[PDB]
């Protein structure tokens, strides 16, 4: 919880799972 | 294609495979890894997967708190102390390089975009012993470049404009979000280039990156004794994004100031010799002994 | 007021702790989010890349050469050319891989590990290799026959410069352990093996000895916990120009 | 027109202009600031301008707590001491102008209404060491011209009416927020005249802007040791409203009674030469030497 | 009760924290509101105001003659008759402007900057300059041909007392920053160059030197970001009457 | 948050980001 | 207020205003 | 706030703008 006007100052966002592994093994294009 | 991946993935069973046409051969010289799946591999089951993949997140990864900074200085009169020392206080370029277990996280990508969470820890000893005070500290933060102090009386301190945060030894350790500050959308965690205009810059460090100074006195008048005063900052990195993974830091660090390598005497970590040595590449290291 | 009271591990610093802090400049503004290339949100995108093994961890192989494993025509048959030890989170041929590196910041792994070998010999180079995957229990096995009756690919080097051999998650518990013992049950992934199926087999303008490079990624069934700081990186000094920094 | 700005403001792409008519050219002599906008200069893309202008917001700009105070008193017996010295206690009347980044800031404005969110910042030392003691202080707001306490145990420390504070040297620092007291709707930051009918009267000091008074004593009574006491008072004006800006100070302020001149001796600041020098006019002073 | 813990920070005191605080003064009623002209809610309001630059920052040039450039009639074509440098973070002839010394309260600067001349010569007095602002990278451009490359205004000041220089923002990244470093890629404007484009060609009657002041402003996409205290102002002692204040 | 009686107490009010800046950049009739 | 799961720990309750008086000053039956 | 279960607990009651000063100013009848 935050109660600061920064939206910076907030906890760590520990949420994203989004994953895009093949533009790292698969950068090719056929 | 991107998705959202909050387990790692079912294995779904698979059957006898004997087929002429489409292929666990594939194309290194794509420069892409492999995609044979264990199922066209072997012959499988089913196994749902239930194993989260949470502390892998790069937020989690690399939002842990760690020490940046570790100063030591006496708490005393300075009257006849060299122009060397810590004269009651400190001042501290904040990097993330100093510390080689942060250094090595934070260099895995090449582009790091994250507010800097500071924690301040205070420990004093007594340079007998009559007690420890509970005193008072300044940690300003100042601007890279920007005027720093120069004795513990400083009419810097006043802070006008510089946030600065107060805290005592006796309380929990101070801490400061301190934001994204870069120029740039990102921090470069290397940078290949001169940050100047003349060829005589100094090669690998763009001062856009530099988070700041930290500029850390006693407030206290000096007490009849002296105390050495221990300073240690930390940086916990947060609403982190990270882009271009890199090669991890194999030689030991050398610098601060640049990506210099010596690699240890011997393998592991040698410059010719990162792994440990074995006799042959038919040797087994571990070889269960029955 | 509000009648409170301080529960244990009040005003305690876990550097683990997931809370709000005071904001060290008030209404700044960071710079504008711009698309940048390439960007990780969880380092198992990291650790399915394939990167180069280093089998050759001998000594007299001298830097870029302990990252390829040269075989040669051989005269007698079923010969064992090399073999790789498995665990990932301990020093070896699989320790300085992207997947060996992020693995030992953490203590816990489970999930299949793929190992690509690309052949680099001459087009006119070819040849018949096994490569086999053991799972653990007894000592890695020196024989073919011995070795084929775990897990295998049968690989032709003959158009085909590339393979893999899936090692797959073949454990009793949910995830292997580091605790600093390889030979523990908890720890020991078993051996890959690699035979002369056939024989490396060159005309006479080829060079003899062929080189393989041998890769390593994790599949997306892998899974790393428990973060632990890496035993890959330290230091009992302070760094160069660190110093500088107070100055 | 009045209108929210939240950020800057966006450029539009712009192409060959070659037209009789309409002006880059403005008048100067009218008071007014050039009109000119890049599109009509160059020839401009068009950018969409994410810049934040909150920084620079009034509020954000003048609600910084700044150091106004400053008193080091000995904390002992004063039995035997000068009429000069701050006997236990000091009284301060609570002015801006003492410390000069503050001073500079709000003298940016002719007129400001604010808040003084006022914090008081204590630290002790001893005058051998044996420890520091956890003391009680009392500030007491007293109004511009008002009884001040005389004494230590002064009776006029009971604060039947006055606000009074008690703080312990242990504790978070002491905060207060003194209100906008000004009998006028802004405090005056100029004062062009004279606040008496007589014409001895200090000029550019209206009463009306002065804030009070805070009378700072120790509760305590004196240990059989000496200490120093150094109590820090800061405020952070808020709820700002700001009219009329003017010139910044460019010369070092001389005295906190008035806005009197010297200079220093040379360039930069100076009385004629506020700017360092360089050669000359066509001179450039980091020219990049390739 | 409410069980609590305290965090780290508790018990601190940051000056750029932004909490309600005790009021010292119960129910006091503050004194009505009334409208005084000329209210600043931003300080970007008072940046974008032109104010005059002091290019003739020169010894000689004692007080307000160094608010003005003295150009006079040439006997050579092309001539350079003063440049200016460019970064407001700076001191040098943008220092003691509006848009000067309200950035030197910050570190990150980004937008587009205008210049205006006023010529103040006489009515008789024509003449036609160029006023060139050349985008960093090497050298300060000293001769005409050099410096028409880069962006200009060719102003007559004939009947035409004022032209402006728009100085644009043109940089890699979305701030400049001040780091105390003039040459720094991260950090310097360009310049600011004036060249005799035909020449100041007076009568007899009229001053044969004119005058040029210069002002400098911000545009509206300019921004201030890093809150700093002012390199500006500063005491190394207590003003004096400071101490009549405890008396 | 504010549980202070007195609306001076609160905290600062860094939301007003309304700008007129012709009336120091224009302060012109015509 | 209670965050304890246990019901004892509550604070006093000092709500009960039922009286029965005459269980001592009328215990007789007619 | 008041978490008391006594009403005397409470902060001062700063609200009573009640005035009847005609009582003191005109005491009288007609
Ligand atoms: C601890 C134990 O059970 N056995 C020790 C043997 O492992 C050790 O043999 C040496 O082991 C070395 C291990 O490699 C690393 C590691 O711990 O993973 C590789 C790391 O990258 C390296 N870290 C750094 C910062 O360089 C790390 C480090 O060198 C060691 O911790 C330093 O002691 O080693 C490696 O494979 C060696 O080649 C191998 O000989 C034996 C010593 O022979 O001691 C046993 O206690
Ligand atoms: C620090 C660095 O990288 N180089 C120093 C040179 O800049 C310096 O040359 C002098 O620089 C002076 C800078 O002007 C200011 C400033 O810092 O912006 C102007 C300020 O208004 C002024 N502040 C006050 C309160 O007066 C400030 C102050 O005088 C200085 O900080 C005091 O040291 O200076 C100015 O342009 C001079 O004319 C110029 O010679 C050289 C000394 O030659 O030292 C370098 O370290």
């Amino acid at each position: 919880i935050n109660f600061y006007k920064d939206s910076y100052a907030a906890s760590a966002s520990k949420q994203d799972f989004s994953q895009d592994p093949s533009k790292f093994t698969e950068p090719v294009v056929e | 294609i991107e998705s959202i991946i909050k387990t790692a993935t079912d294995t779904v069973k698979s059957e006898i495979n004997a087929e002429l046409g489409v292929v666990s051969l594939n194309a290194v010289e794509t420069g892409a890894t492999s995609n044979t799946e264990p199922e066209e591999a072997i012959q499988t089951r089913t196994v749902i997967n239930q194993h989260g993949v949470s502390e892998t997140l790069v937020e989690n990864f690399l939002s842990r708190a760690a020490l940046v900074s570790k100063r030591s200085f006496e708490y005393k009169d300075h009257t006849s102390s060299a122009a060397q020392t810590d004269k009651n206080f400190f001042k501290w370029t904040i990097n993330t390089r100093s510390f080689v277990q942060l250094r090595r996280k934070l260099e895995l990508f090449t582009y790091l975009r994250f507010d800097a969470e500071i924690t301040i820890l205070t420990t004093v000893a007594v340079n007998t012993y009559m007690g420890l005070p509970n005193l008072t500290l300044q940690a300003m933060f100042v601007p890279t470049g920007a005027l720093t102090p120069e004795k513990q009386d400083s009419f810097h301190w006043q802070s006008g404009s510089n946030a600065s945060v107060f805290f005592k030894i006796s309380d929990p350790p101070a801490r400061m979000t301190i934001p994204f500050m870069c120029i740039n959308s990102a921090y470069s965690v290397f940078y290949d280039g001169f940050a100047g205009f003349e060829k005589s810059g100094l090669y690998g460090i763009n001062p856009a990156d530099t988070i700041g100074n930290l500029c850390v006195r006693i407030v206290n008048e000096h007490q009849p004794v002296g105390f050495t005063v221990t300073v240690r900052v930390y940086m916990k990195p947060k609403h982190i994004k990270a882009w271009a993974p890199r090669p991890p830091r194999t030689l030991p660090y050398m610098s601060i100031a640049n990506a210099n390598y010596k690699g240890k005497k011997r393998a592991p970590n040698a410059l010719n010799a990162i792994i440990g040595n074995r006799d042959s590449v038919k040797t087994m290291p571990h070889n269960i002994v029955t | 007021g509000v009648p409170t009271y301080l529960l244990p591990g009040s005003g305690q610093f876990l550097t683990t702790d997931d809370h709000s802090s005071a904001p060290v400049l008030p209404c700044f503004n960071p710079t504008p989010e711009m698309h940048i290339p390439g960007q990780v949100r969880n380092m198992l995108e990291v650790v399915q890349v394939e990167s180069m093994m280093e089998i050759n961890n001998t000594e007299s192989a001298v830097g870029m050469e302990r990252l390829k494993v040269d075989i040669s025509a051989l005269t007698d048959v079923d010969q064992l050319l090399f073999n790789i030890p498995l665990d990932i989170q301990l020093d070896g041929p699989l320790r300085n891989t992207l997947v060996g590196n992020i693995s030992r910041y953490y203590t816990h792994w489970s999930g299949s590990l793929e190992m690509t070998f690309m052949f680099c010999g001459s087009f006119m180079a070819t040849g018949k290799l096994i490569l086999c995957y053991t799972p653990p229990g007894g000592s890695c096995p020196t024989t073919r026959e011995t070795a084929m009756l775990g897990t295998h690919i049968v690989w032709d080097f003959g158009l085909q410069s590339s393979v893999t051999l899936i090692i797959p998650w073949i454990s009793g518990s949910h995830y292997r352990m580091f605790n600093n013992d390889a030979k523990s049950t908890n720890a020991n992934v078993g051996y890959v093996t690699c035979f002369m199926q056939t024989n490396l087999i060159v005309p006479s303008e080829s060079s003899d000895t062929c080189s393989l490079i041998g890769f390593i990624a994790a599949k997306d069934d892998f899974s790393l916990r428990l973060m632990r700081d890496s035993p890959d990186i330290g230091q009992i000094d302070h760094l160069h120009a660190a110093e500088a920094a107070y100055q």
